[PDB]
């Protein structure tokens, strides 16, 4: 199907405590693949994937390099981030990142991302056409007009729409057996009696992947978002994921009631019924 | 600014008794990163307990995935404790087969 | 392909 390749970074102070602390993970689709923390005594860009392990020495010590020179450059985007606002260096903050590509089911280059955000809300990203910036504050503005005064987007882009994709596509490849599966859930239905007039039906999904899923109840055929709990959707630690909807029933009209499930893996959408 | 985080506690697999398998924690749509997850076993905190890479969705909320090997039996109550910011007291959820 | 970042 359609794929995507995504690094993201964060940057956290710790006034009095030293240097910021600063993680960086890199996923494909769902699956992650590298990390790095400023922390830990590697101090390289770490496989978290066995697919990426093939990769030769001149790949480990470039991305290193690159990942490395981001948390010294995000150590100094803080502080410069104290300065636009006037905050006080007693305080902690965050900082950030989000980059990537994403392509077609043969691999054509479809979107392109870079965005950052300070203390958990937008402070600027590259437009979807990939030319201009968003900025959300008048201190992003500053870093607007120095990033268009520097022609940042030009490199950015030529970037994304080139050595992103060919890099996903690498990835796509290397990992084949593995990124390009599609596991579909394995469904099934509970009940719990809560009352001696009301009973929950749970809606089970294991075992998927990717993430994306859809699960929603009826009543005689009728759409429900209302009378239903929800779960998030949530790993289950082995590259698949889980989750479940929930109805309270009125006992004796548990068979009124379908549960509908959507996922790539599925050839056709499935109903279920009690 | 501030998020509160969402709190699961699950197995990996379906629970059975005597046979070996994994508990999650999963926290998620929390905001700032700092955050104490302790998976528990009968009141007492489990010690080889591993967690997730540090990550982020779109709306740049944080989730972790903390989870350690277990073996299910019929007597042993299994919780996840959680602090954050946001948080009054420690949050404690027990685990449930049926969730 | 870990990006290359810049200045604020």
């Amino acid at each position: 199907g359609s794929h995507s390749m995504r690094y993201f970074s964060t940057s956290v102070s710790r006034p009095g405590r030293g240097e910021p602390r600063f993680i960086a993970v890199g996923y494909v689709d769902d699956t992650q693949f590298v990390r790095f923390d400023s922390d830990a005594a590697s101090q390289r860009m770490e496989p978290r994937a066995p697919w990426i392990e093939q990769e030769g020495p001149e790949y480990w010590d470039e991305e290193t390099g690159k990942v490395k020179a981001h948390s010294q450059t995000d150590r100094e985007n803080l502080r410069i981030a104290l300065r636009y606002y006037n905050q006080s260096e007693a305080g902690s903050h965050t900082l950030q990142m989000m980059f990537g590509c994403d392509v077609g089911s043969d691999g054509r280059f479809l979107r392109g991302y870079h965005q950052y955000a300070y203390d958990g809300k937008d402070y600027i990203a590259l437009k979807e056409d990939l030319r201009s910036w968003t900025a959300a504050d008048m201190a992003a503005q500053i870093t607007k007009r120095k990033w268009e005064a520097a022609h940042v987007a030009e490199q950015q882009r030529a970037y994304l729409e080139g050595t992103c994709v060919d890099g996903l596509r690498r990835y796509l490849e290397n990992g084949k057996e593995t990124l390009q599966r599609t596991d579909p859930p394995k469904t099934h239905m509970t009940h719990h009696p809560i009352s001696d007039h009301e009973a929950t039906l749970r809606c089970w999904a294991l075992g998927f992947y990717p993430a994306e899923i859809t699960l929603t109840w009826q009543r005689d055929g009728e759409d429900q978002t209302q009378d239903t709990e929800l779960v998030e959707t949530r790993p289950a630690g082995d590259g698949t994921f889980q989750k479940w909807a929930a109805v309270v029933v009125p006992s004796g009209e548990e068979q009124r009631y379908t549960c509908h499930v959507q996922h790539e893996g599925l050839p056709k959408p499935l109903t279920l019924r009690w | 600014i501030q998020r509160t985080p969402k709190i699961q506690v699950y197995s990996r697999h379906p629970a059975e008794n005597g046979k070996s398998n994994f508990l999650n924690c999963y926290v998620s749509g929390f905001h700032p990163s700092d955050i104490e997850v302790d998976l528990l076993k009968n009141g007492e905190r489990i010690e080889k307990v591993e967690h997730s890479d540090l990550s982020f969705s779109k709306d740049w909320s944080f989730y972790l995935l903390y989870y350690t090997e277990f073996t299910p039996t019929e007597k042993d109550e299994y919780a996840c404790r959680v602090n954050h910011v946001t948080l009054s007291q420690p949050k404690i959820v027990k685990w449930d087969r049926d969730m | 392909r870990y990006p290359l970042t810049f200045g604020w």
